């Protein structure tokens, strides 16, 4: 009836545009009560801790320890040389380095090719 | 100077502030006329635009299509 | 704008380029001209370092503007003489310009048409 | 609808709880027990800085070359010197347009 | 444009602090009445914003539009530079009249 | 200090836009049962307002006044 | 100064004050206790419209989760008390 | 907020959701008072025209439909209240917000100053550790053994029972602390 | 120089002599006193070096660098009896011992007269620095961060020396100075090529350069307080002296040998900058802001431009301040929460606001904010870049566009927003600390206010 609203990566679609909430069966309503039930577990957990007069310190989170060891120290061990792999490091790591080389390379030899013809403009040029 | 809640009233006005602002308009316009009756060529022109079709040629200086 | 309409919808042939003017030599059409003459001496408007670009044809008014404004500085609404002295003297400028436009347009136009009419007279 | 009776009774305990604590954050009479001419702001503010740097500039920084630099004054037809007394002519026979 | 477009935001300003921090101008109802100072002020500063002749505004805008329309310049930029001005005026009388004409529509504890 | 609610009985609907609501709304077989909740917006000191141009010239009498004041003496100050 | 000390009494007056303002419910029947469906005889749609006026009232809102609960003139006065920190 | 949310919203919240958001939409795109009333009446009607439908599958689609209608023609710019998560003062005093245990490294010299309110602070402290157990125990006995299957918290039933987990709900730090 | 050399022979058994509760009394005091003392080695020419004997000089380059030492060591004193209390006397004087031997090496280091006897003490370093970070570190990954200091840094020095000993076998002397005086041009073969590539890999891998860097956030984030601050303040800049040093002799080689150097040091600057965005770790950040200074640095030495130099000194003074402030700033945060992800404890101006000060600070002055000296290292060495090449601008704009970000980044992260709600073992900060930021922030700006003593001998 109207214009329709499609999603992309960075404007994603609304919650009450999604056609997947408006057909519902019970093994999703079962779904939903199994993650309200995993979350509630955390949450007792947390304020358990949390309203302990006899806690001081840091109540320690493994979630975050895990997301900054996965970040940082799992890395290398999980890490394989496919072709795509080894194409990604070869473009992004090699690339750069000769393209920059060839246009300060270029520059400097047309830059010198000038000087040596005398038609710089180099008057007032003490300080390099 | 104390003013206090109305809850669905016009607020309390003192009179200092009306008059204030009542002077504050009166001096702006009575400036801009002032302005206006003695400047009036800075928004109306000084000088006329001439118009160049009744310009002779005598003093223009060009030849009667022959030379 | 009409100026603008004329050259770029209509013939801009005769129609003057503004960067490329006058185009004809100066005493075409005229028998004598008068050369434009100057008040201010160049000593004179480096001393008062007017700029370069007001050292125009109209300095000298604009030096005696200066001097009243320096003289009379407090009262501030004492400079309206040689204010608008200098004011007529650039509109004069101006208006001379617009003549001197004009007339390369008229001229334009009517040495093109001559040599249109002697290249149809002398194709027949 | 609405709250369930475990809701309710849990909010009226906490609100009056909660209330006991906000009461309680009021301040005594006695709380913050502390333990044990006219014009001198334009003297202390404006004429000892400008007695100060007018001093600087006047004696030290005026002390070597092209340190205060000054655009030379305009000159106009009809003006005096100061220092050597002389004149300035007119200018030229104003054409006279009236 | 210093002096005016300070004016501008303290008007503004005041008119935030007064309705309970409230900076939307869909809630703000008739305050021609009930705050004749700041609406004296606005209206003297919109004005003055908007070129009216022998005021601040008008001792500078009127001069460049002129020298903008007597220059060798891109046409485009004259044309954009005309409906700038008069968009200028449109958002003036926008705020006008939304935030000091009509009837209120803030919260009734004034 | 110590202020009290005005007597809720005192918002009516007549002679308000609302009125024109609540008349338009009634041919369709609608009702509106919160206009006398927004009477309050029409009732007092909020009942007028002036123009957009009404508003541009405030000051407008007593300036031209002070500017026809100045006039008719700088006219006859200059006979001297 | 900034505004004067809220205080339960004046919450229960403002909104007290809303209600009667409502052409679906009669003032002299409506008390500090009454129930929104069983005594009032409104539906869910009058409870929306009564939670927004409670709303442009006081000029903050009430979340939904939150505002389907309340039932009564004195849950509305408790909550709104409890948000804005009004203990006396 | 203050609730603790449930597995999911049913077709009648969702209802109730979509009228609040599409009255205070419509708000926002009818600024004037009188026109906004003659709109939400109109709205009201439209809402409560299928308020009779027997087949959820229909009233379902409904809904669907409404909800499009509703993205489509949504104000980009609605009116937002201040203190809201998209208004202009929603978190501006969050900077003035200090928990109350910073009260316990003040130096003795600052505590000087204010011994009554120290006194009644040592009060509350004593309160809360004399009751924390008897909430533990509490707390253990009225949960389910898989666990609790919601966020909601059970009240006091005893003679000088406290609400398990109060201490840090009854002891916010203010909503304008400084 | 044996003034300012054998009062810290004297430092040692005066502090295995202390006694048990003075040992940190007595250090800093005469640390303080050396350094004071050491201060007179300021006093520069306009010609030539001061050439105290026939083993050891002072340039202009020099004496800012041996002031620098001596001056970081008492801070590290006081750094460190925080995290120490709890161990044993003879253990803390083996630390303070280890600190002494640091200061002792570097200072020789910084001014023997010949290239070999420069070869050793700039080796020696490597021990007391290996022994720190190895037995006074706090987690288990300190042992492989060990290695990754070692080997990396002997690879790169072990040719040298051959390089070293070839030269004194053709030229027959390796005095700076006689050095100078007989330099001759390298001529365009294979043989010189290696040569140059020898003498110049060490220096090098020291910076580090990019790509050669992987040694650097593992050494200084797994080290003890003292042993980062040292590692980034000092020890850094033996690359850049040494790199002074030997380009006397490789011209004009360095004309196209530094084209891959030059590349490498600017599209590294650029990806450890972007790199610094994503860090969960509040020490990898400070040891990547390291790595992108020291590759600007890289770059303003193979320029070799009197400005460029001028600006290497410059960067090289100024970088060494600010990442040891940065650094004993987020060792306090350490200290209190036990952890160094950067988005645990948020919300730390409300508790902490002179600490929050002393952050805003040093953010401000590591994104090079005129007139910090900074500043006027980054703006030579980016001056004499343009005057090599006018594309430069774009790279090492695009740096000080970066660069900015993450400060700030770090900043509003640590700083910035709401508390934490479980965290309450904050504890207001000490006397020490406070002591120790303001030691470190104060002499940057006095010397902005006289910038030409850490200008070098180009000045
Ligand atoms: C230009 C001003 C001229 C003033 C003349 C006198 C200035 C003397 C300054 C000497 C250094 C002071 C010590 C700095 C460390 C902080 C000490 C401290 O803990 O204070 C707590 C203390 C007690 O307050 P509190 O109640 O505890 O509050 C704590 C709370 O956390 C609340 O904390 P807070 O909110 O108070 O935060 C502290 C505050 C202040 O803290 C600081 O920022 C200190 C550091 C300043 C910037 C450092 C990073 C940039 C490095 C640039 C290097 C410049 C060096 C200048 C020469 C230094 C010579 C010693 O933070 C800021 O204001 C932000 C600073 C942003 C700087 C913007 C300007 C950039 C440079 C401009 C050019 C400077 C030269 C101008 C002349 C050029 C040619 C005309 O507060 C103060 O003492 C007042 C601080 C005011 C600082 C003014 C900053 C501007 C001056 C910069 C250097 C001026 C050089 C003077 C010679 C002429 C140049
Ligand atoms: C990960 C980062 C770690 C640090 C990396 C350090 C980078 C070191 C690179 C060394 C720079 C230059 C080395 C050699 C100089 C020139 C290189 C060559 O390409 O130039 C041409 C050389 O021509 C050909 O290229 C011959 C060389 C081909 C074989 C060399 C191996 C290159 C393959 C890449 C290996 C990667 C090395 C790094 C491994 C980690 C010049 O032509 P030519 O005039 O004839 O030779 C000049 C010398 N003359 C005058 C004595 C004759
Ligand atoms: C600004 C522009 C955007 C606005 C556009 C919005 C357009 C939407 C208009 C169309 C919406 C509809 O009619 S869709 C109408 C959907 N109809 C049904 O679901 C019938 C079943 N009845 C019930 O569920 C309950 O009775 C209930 C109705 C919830 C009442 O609940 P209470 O009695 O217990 O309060």
């Amino acid at each position: 009836s109207f214009p329709k609203y499609k999603p992309s990566r960075l404007a994603t679609l609304p919650a009450t545009l999604d056609p997947a909430e408006y057909d519902i069966s019970p093994e999703t309503r079962k779904a939903q009560a199994e993650r309200l039930a995993i979350r509630s577990r955390l949450k007792r957990e947390y304020l358990l801790q949390y309203n302990d007069p006899n806690r001081l310190g840091v109540i320690e989170d493994p979630a975050l320890i895990r997301w900054t060891y996965a970040r940082s120290a799992n890395i290398y061990p999980n890490f394989r040389p496919t072709p795509k792999t080894s194409l990604l490091g070869a473009l992004f790591g090699i690339g750069p380095l000769f393209f920059w080389y060839y246009v300060f390379k270029t520059d400097r030899d047309k830059k010198e090719k000038l000087i040596q013809e005398g038609k710089l403009d180099q008057t007032f040029n003490i300080s390099y | 100077v104390h003013i206090e809640p109305r809850y669905r009233q016009f607020p309390q006005l003192t009179r200092s502030q009306l008059i204030q602002a009542e002077f504050f308009s009166a001096t702006m316009w009575f400036w801009i006329l002032w302005r206006f009756w003695h400047d009036s060529d800075a928004v109306l022109g000084h000088f006329p635009y001439p118009d160049p079709s009744q310009w002779t040629d005598e003093e223009l200086g060009i030849l009667p299509d022959d030379e | 704008g009409a100026h603008l309409a004329r050259r770029y919808l209509g013939d801009a042939s005769k129609e003057p380029d503004p960067l490329r003017m006058p185009t004809f030599p100066p005493d075409y059409g005229f028998p004598e001209r008068k050369e434009r003459e100057m008040v201010a001496t160049q000593q004179e408007m480096n001393d008062a370092q007017l700029m370069l670009q007001q050292r125009d044809y109209c300095a000298h008014y604009l030096i005696q503007l200066l001097k009243c404004k320096r003289d009379s500085f407090p009262n501030f609404l004492a400079c309206k003489h040689e204010q608008h002295d200098w004011d007529y003297c650039e509109h004069l400028d101006y208006v001379k310009r617009m003549k001197e436009f004009e007339r390369e347009r008229r001229l334009l136009q009517r040495k093109k048409r001559r040599e249109q009419r002697e290249a149809e007279m002398a194709r027949g | 609808s609405g709250y369930t009776p475990d809701e309710k009774l849990r909010l009226q305990q906490l609100r009056e709880l909660r209330r006991r604590w906000l009461k309680d954050q009021e301040l005594s009479p006695r709380e913050p027990v502390l333990p044990p001419r006219h014009s001198i702001f334009a003297v202390t503010h404006v004429l000892i800085p400008v007695w100060i740097i007018h001093y600087y500039l006047k004696y030290h920084v005026t002390a070597k070359p092209y340190t205060v630099v000054e655009r030379k004054p305009r000159i106009f037809p009809g003006d005096t010197i100061l220092e050597t007394g002389e004149v300035i002519p007119l200018m030229k026979e104003f054409p006279d347009q009236h | 444009h210093a002096f005016f477009k300070a004016m501008l935001f303290m008007c503004s300003g005041s008119i935030i602090h007064s309705l309970n921090d409230e900076q939307d101008i869909r809630k703000m109802g008739g305050l021609y009445k009930a705050m004749p100072f700041t609406t004296t002020a606005l209206i003297i500063g919109s004005l003055a914003l908007t070129g009216m002749p022998y005021l601040t505004g008008f001792y500078s805008k009127d001069l460049i539009i002129e020298a903008v329309n007597m220059s060798y310049t891109n046409a485009w930029a004259l044309l954009m530079t005309l409906i700038a001005t008069s968009l200028t005026a449109a958002y003036s009388t926008r705020i006008i009249f939304f935030a000091f004409l009509g009837k209120p529509r803030f919260p009734p504890l004034v | 200090s110590k202020m009290e609610l005005p007597d809720y009985k005192q918002w009516k609907i007549e002679g308000t836009p609302l009125e024109t609501v609540q008349e338009k709304l009634a041919a369709r077989g609608l009702r509106d049962p919160w206009g006398r909740n927004e009477a309050w917006r029409y009732s007092g000191g909020f009942a007028n307002n002036v123009s957009f141009v009404g508003a541009l010239l405030k000051g407008f009498k007593w300036g031209f006044a002070a500017f026809v004041v100045a006039v008719g003496a700088e006219y006859y100050l200059e006979s001297q | 100064s900034d505004a004067p000390p809220l205080t339960l009494e004046a919450i229960k007056d403002r909104v007290l004050y809303v209600l009667k303002l409502y052409d679906k419910i009669d003032p002299e029947k409506l008390s500090v206790n009454s129930h929104f469906m069983k005594d009032l005889g409104l539906d869910s749609l009058d409870q929306v419209e009564i939670i927004m006026a409670m709303e442009d009232e006081f000029g903050f809102e009430i979340p939904d989760i939150d505002a389907e609960k309340l039932m009564c003139p004195q849950e509305i006065v408790d909550y709104i008390a409890d948000k804005k920190d009004v203990y006396e | 907020a203050f609730s603790a949310p449930a597995a999911y919203l049913t077709h009648q919240q969702k209802v109730l959701r979509l009228y609040k958001r599409a009255l205070r939409h419509l708000e926002s795109w009818c600024v004037h008072r009188d026109k906004y009333r003659y709109f939400a009446c109109l709205m009201r009607a439209r809402f409560d025209e299928h308020k009779n439908e027997k087949d959820m599958v229909k009233a379902t689609q409904l809904l669907r439909q409404a909800e499009e209608e509703f993205w489509y023609g949504q104000h980009p710019q609605p009116y937002i209240f201040p203190e809201s998560p998209g208004g202009t003062s929603y978190e501006r005093y969050e900077c003035y917000k200090v928990p109350e245990w910073c009260l316990d490294d003040w130096h003795p010299s600052e505590k000087a100053m204010y011994p009554d309110y120290f006194a009644k602070r040592e009060q509350w402290k004593r309160l809360r550790r004399e009751s924390w157990e008897r909430e533990v125990k509490q707390l253990q006995e009225e949960t389910p053994p898989g666990g609790p299957r919601t966020e909601a918290l059970p009240p006091a039933r005893k003679e000088g029972d406290l609400p398990p987990l109060w201490w840090h709900i009854v002891t916010r730090p203010r909503e304008r602390p400084m | 120089m044996l003034k300012i050399i054998i009062p810290t022979t004297m430092l040692l058994p005066m502090t295995w002599m202390s006694k048990h509760n003075m040992i940190w009394i007595n250090a800093t005091v005469h640390s303080l006193l050396i350094s004071l003392i050491s201060l007179s080695l300021l006093n520069q020419l306009g010609e030539n070096s001061l050439n105290f004997s026939l083993t050891f000089f002072s340039d202009s380059l020099s004496a800012p660098l041996l002031v620098l030492t001596t001056w970081l060591l008492p801070l590290m004193l006081m750094a460190s009896q925080s995290h120490l209390s709890k161990e044993t006397t003879t253990r803390k004087k083996l630390y303070i011992t280890m600190l002494i031997l640091l200061q002792l090496f570097l200072i020789m280091t910084f001014t023997a007269t010949e290239l070999i006897l420069f070869y050793i003490l700039f080796e020696a370093t490597l021990v007391p620095t290996l022994i720190i970070i190895t037995r006074w570190g706090n987690q288990t990954e300190r042992l492989n961060a060990g290695l990754y200091f070692l080997f990396y840094t002997l690879a790169g020095s072990l040719p040298l020396l051959v390089a070293l000993v070839y030269i004194q076998n053709t030229t027959g002397s390796l005095n700076f100075l006689i050095i100078h005086y007989w330099s001759h041009p390298l001529s365009n073969s294979w043989s010189n090529i290696f040569m140059w590539l020898a003498c110049i890999m060490a220096f090098m891998v020291k910076m580090p350069l990019y790509g050669l860097h992987l040694w650097l956030p593992k050494a200084h984030v797994e080290a003890p307080i003292a042993g980062s601050m040292v590692l980034a303040a000092v020890l850094l800049k033996l690359g850049g002296y040494g790199m002074m040093r030997i380009t006397t002799i490789l011209n004009p080689l360095t004309n196209y040998m530094a084209y891959p150097f030059l590349m490498l040091s600017m599209w590294g600057m650029i990806m450890t900058s972007s790199i610094c965005l994503r860090q969960t770790d509040l020490k990898s950040l400070i040891a990547y802001s390291s790595v992108s200074h020291m590759a600007l640095v890289i770059v303003a030495i193979m320029i070799q431009t009197p400005w460029s130099f001028m600006g290497a000194t410059a960067l090289m003074i100024a970088h060494g301040l600010t990442s040891s402030m940065l650094f004993c700033l987020a060792n306090t945060n350490y200290e209190r929460v036990h952890s160094r992800t950067m988005i645990l404890a948020r919300g730390l101006q409300t508790l902490l606001p002179l600490m929050a000060t002393w952050w805003l600070v040093a953010s401000l002055t590591n994104l090079a904010l005129p007139p910090s000296i900074n500043l006027i290292g980054e703006l030579f060495i980016i001056t004499a870049s343009f005057s090599w090449s006018n594309i430069t601008i774009i790279l090492m704009g695009m740096n000080m566009m970066i660069t900015a970000l993450y400060s700030l980044y770090m900043l509003i992260t640590t700083q910035r927003g709401k508390y934490t709600h479980h965290i309450n073992n904050i504890k207001p900060s000490f006397t020490r600390e406070n002591a120790l930021m303001a030691l470190h922030i104060l002499p940057l700006l006095l010397l902005t206010l006289n910038p030409k003593m850490i200008l070098g001998p180009l000045y």
